Formats: structure tokens, C-alpha cells, sequence
DNA sequence: TTATATTAATATTATATTTA
DNA sequence: ATGAACTTCAAAAAAAAAAA
DNA sequence: AGGAGGGCGAGGGCGATGCCACCTACGGCAAGCTGACCCTGAAGTTCATCTGC
RNA sequence: GUUGAAACAGGGUCAGCUUGCCGUAGGUGGCAUCGCCCUCGUC
């Protein structure tokens, strides 16, 4: 929550006053955040909309290099700092899809009190039972 | 509200300002500028500047303490903040910044909670 | 550890404001923004004003109160938190007033510096 | 808008290593 | 013939401190 | 040769370690937009459809 | 087994875009460590 300056007034303000005009403001960082977003590609769905496997490696291609791509003075750096994918044998789900998520359990590493970026971070796959029949296809990590 | 075995540096170097000025305050109550007054800037940001002159300056306050036991009292606690204090750190800390300033009003509080300085002496 | 720095922030900005009578830039306007939201970057350096601020103050006695109080609310504070929760900042918010209309109580801060 | 005068303050410890 | 589809219906509605 | 190699007691006394003021000034903490699309109705009839004739 | 059943909040939508905390300001001005004290008394 950095209060920055603008040494310029945007309006003619209420106070756009004699010496100088002044727009102060806020520019919120977050110092750095590990955010985990889970995603569903349902099949069922795939169907009514069509949406392709060449539509879905344009998907895998922009989760791993859209913040690369989609910065601004409000974000400043993203990164997409890992991608897996559980690719289930079936259109239905070869496990509950949780039951995939805490399998990929990202906990923040040994003795950091606050996280300062991925090193701080330690992301811990777990690809030894999902072989059942799945696929864990890492894009990212 | 005083954690007297921090080891937290900033927070033994506040306490240990606070029983410097409380020493120096009580060297001569009637006092223009403690050292809170003119050293505490930089004893909660750099240490070492000062609190190597705030104990070329503490026995002189030692001395004018006029209660001759009462001076005894207040180094007794200089010395148990100071086994807390390995050295005086050179910059302290942002922590450490904010915990100096924890320190001072934490022991200053000690000091002038009625019995406590003179208790605390007597289990030692 | 957010109410009771808001409380910190009341009687710091108080005290400034007994000892500067009129200020420009009280240490709310400067300090304030941060003080609430990130109490190490500022409670560090807001406690350093207050002995210049104490020792501004016209009647000794009263920075002595001040002080006093001040004490008292830190001694329910055992460090200056790195950010304070936006939970907390409410409760800085809530402790700053409280402890602002605490100080502007007819006899408060004489009365409770009084009773110890 | 208000409010705006001083807390606490009396001694720790204290009896000999080395000597072809 | 029953039940979805459709066609009419009708035409908004609006605030908010003192202090004697 | 056999010497004796100090014995004694003092090693601070006194006071002062601050005085003075200042610890801010100034102003700005927003601008600008949006705050939702879409539907979903009662009530009635039609109209396509079904059953029975 | 004759008595309110059936029933979605849906589908989805970057809060963005960006903005100096600043310009700057002596810690100063100054203050005696002092006043003084047989190493003695003697073998």
C-alpha cells in the first residue's frame, strides 16, 4: 500500500491550488504472493464449444506465458511459476480432482517467516500413485 | 509487559536506554535534555554511535545518583539487559528499530511500576 | 498488536499536536499511512519524535503523563508488526480514536496516570 | 471539537593458580 | 387435447441529521 | 660459607557528564470509468400435437 | 402406501490504466579537570 506522488493534478481540482498540483495516490504492492489457481478443462464442455486440443495448448501456452506478457505499473512482475496438469485417461476423471491438487502441495520453505519469491517457496509434486492411469504433465515446475 | 530475556538486540538495547535515561532522570530530575532528548534518534537506529558515549556518561549519572544504593539498583539491571546484548549492533534492524522503541517504554515501565526494579534486584 | 499500536499512533500524533499546538504536517499527515498499515517501517522512527515531542511539551508533568500512557500502551505491544493485517488496520483505526478521544477526555490521562 | 502538568528512586559481589 | 410458445397485458420507483 | 632482599600504607578526595532551542515546514491521498449485462411474469390464447372416434 | 411433489444462481466479466514524497534545512553556539597532595618514617 505505497502512497505514491503525482506531480501533476489531474482536474482543476478543489485544491489544483498556487504552488504546486498534486494528485498523491496509492499504488498497492503485494511484496510477493505464491498464487495457486486451480483449473478444470472438463471435456463435457469441450464438446459444446469445441474447444480443441490446439485450443488447449494455446491455453497451456498462455498460463505459462501470460504474466510474461500482461504487465503494467499496477502489477509490476507476475510470473507463472508452475504448471501441472493432470490429464485424466477418461472424459470423466480418472481421481477427484482435490485429491490431484494437495497432491501438488506448495508450502512455504523450511524457516521463511515471510516469502520474498519462489525460493521461498518449496512446490513438492507428488507423481508417484497418479500413474493409476493419469498423467501429470509438469508445463511450468 | 516486559520480556526481561528477549535477546531480541533491539529490544535489549531499548531496555537498556530506558534505564540509562531513567539513571540520567534520576541523576537530575530537573533535566533540559535526557538523553531521550538527545541521543534516543540514533540509540534506536545506531546504536553503536551513541551507547558506547551513553557509558562513558552512565557512572558519571552512577555517581550522581543520590540515593548511593539506588545507582547500584540501576547497573544491577545495565548489567542483566547487557548479558542480552552481545554487542551493540552497528545499524539495528527495522525489527530491532521498532523493538528499541518496545524496549525503552517496556523498561521504562519496569522502572516506574513502584517496586519492581528493587524487587527484581533482591531475587539476584 | 494493531489496536494497541493505533492507540500508540494516538497518544505519538497527541503529543505532537500538545507540543506543536499548530502543526502542518502532524505526525497523522506523515506518518500515518504506514503507521497503520505497516508499523515497523514508521513506529521505528514515530518513537523518535517522541522525546523531542515530550520534551516540547510546555508542562513537564504532562509529558510525563503522555509518556506514561505511552508506556502503557506498549506494554501491551511486544514488537511492531512487519504489516498489519487489514483486520488489525481497522483496529489501529479504532485504536487510534479511542485513544485520541481518551487523551481529548476531560481528566483521562490525568486521572489513569494517577491511579499508578 | 476536545486537552494541556512528574510515575520511580536506598548496595549486586567479596577468601591463594604456579612453583624439580 | 394438452403444453409449450407466444401475446398480450403495464408503462415503476426514489431519501437522508443541526442546536436551542 | 651465611648472610638479609622489605616492612607498611596509603593508591583518591569532589563536584560537575550538561545547558538551550529546534524534531519541523508545505501540499497533494486523488483522477475516471463502471456498480452491470441477459432472462425468469401473470394471464391468456394459440398452436401443435394426441387420443379417441 | 392417497396427499407438494420437480425446481441452479446460473453461464462469465483484469479494476484496471499510472502517478517524484517531495523540493531542503548548521547541531549547533561553548564550556579549565579541575583546584592539591612529603614516599614516606628507617634499617
Amino acid at each position: 500500500e505505497h502512497s505514491i506522488t503525482r506531480m501533476a493534478v489531474t482536474n482543476e481540482k478543489d485544491a489544483s491550488e498556487t504552488g504546486d498540483n498534486r494528485t498523491m495516490g496509492r499504488k498497492f504492492t503485494v511484496p510477493y504472493g505464491l498464487y495457486r489457481c486451480h483449473g478444470f478443462i472438463s471435456t463435457h464442455f469441450a464438446k459444446q464449444t469445441g474447444f480443441s486440443e490446439n485450443d488447449l495448448e494455446l491455453f497451456w501456452q498462455a498460463l505459462v506465458n501470460m504474466f510474461d506478457h500482461d504487465h503494467s505499473a499496477a502489477r509490476g512482475q507476475m510470473n507463472a511459476r508452475g504448471l501441472y496438469v493432470f490429464e485424466h485417461s477418461n472424459n470423466l476423471g480418472d481421481a477427484p480432482a482435490d485429491s490431484l491438487f494437495k497432491r501438488i502441495q506448495v508450502v512455504k520453505k523450511d524457516g521463511v517467516e515471510v516469502v520474498r519469491s519462489f525460493d521461498d517457496y518449496l512446490v513438492s509434486v507428488d507423481d508417484k500413485n497418479l500413474e493409476e492411469t493419469k498423467l501429470l504433465r509438469k508445463l511450468g515446475g | 509487559g516486559l520480556d526481561r530475556n528477549r535477546q531480541d538486540i533491539g529490544y535489549v538495547l531499548g531496555r537498556l536506554f530506558a534505564v540509562l535515561e531513567k539513571i540520567q532522570a534520576e541523576a537530575n530530575p530537573g533535566l533540559n535534555a535526557t538523553i531521550a532528548d538527545r541521543y534516543f534518534g540514533s540509540a534506536s537506529s545506531t546504536p553503536i554511535a551513541v551507547f558506547g558515549t551513553l557509558m562513558r556518561l552512565l557512572p558519571h549519572h552512577l555517581n550522581k545518583l543520590e540515593f548511593e544504593g539506588r545507582a547500584v539498583q540501576l547497573q544491577w539491571e545495565i548489567r542483566q539487559i547487557l548479558e542480552h546484548c552481545q554487542r551493540f549492533p552497528n545499524h539495528l534492524n527495522l525489527e530491532q528499530q521498532g523493538l528499541f522503541a518496545i524496549g525503552y517504554y517496556h523498561e521504562t515501565q519496569f522502572l516506574f511500576t513502584k517496586d519492581a526494579l528493587k524487587n527484581l534486584f533482591n531475587e539476584a | 498488536i494493531g489496536y494497541v499500536l493505533g492507540r500508540l499512533f494516538a497518544v505519538l500524533e497527541k503529543i505532537q499536536a500538545e507540543a506543536n499546538p499548530g502543526l502542518n504536517a502532524t505526525i497523522a499527515d506523515r506518518y500515518f499511512g504506514s503507521a497503520s498499515s505497516t508499523p515497523i517501517a514508521v513506529f521505528g522512527t514515530l518513537m523518535r519524535l517522541l522525546p523531542h515531542h515530550l520534551n516540547k511539551l510546555e508542562f513537564e508533568g504532562r509529558a510525563v503523563q503522555l509518556q506514561w500512557e505511552i508506556r502503557q500502551i506498549l506494554e501491551h505491544c511486544q514488537r511492531f508488526p512487519n504489516h498489519l493485517n487489514l483486520e488489525q488496520q481497522g483496529l489501529f483505526a479504532i485504536g487510534y480514536y479511542h485513544e485520541t478521544q481518551f487523551l481529548f477526555t476531560k481528566d483521562a490521562l490525568k486521572n489513569l496516570f494517577n491511579e499508578a
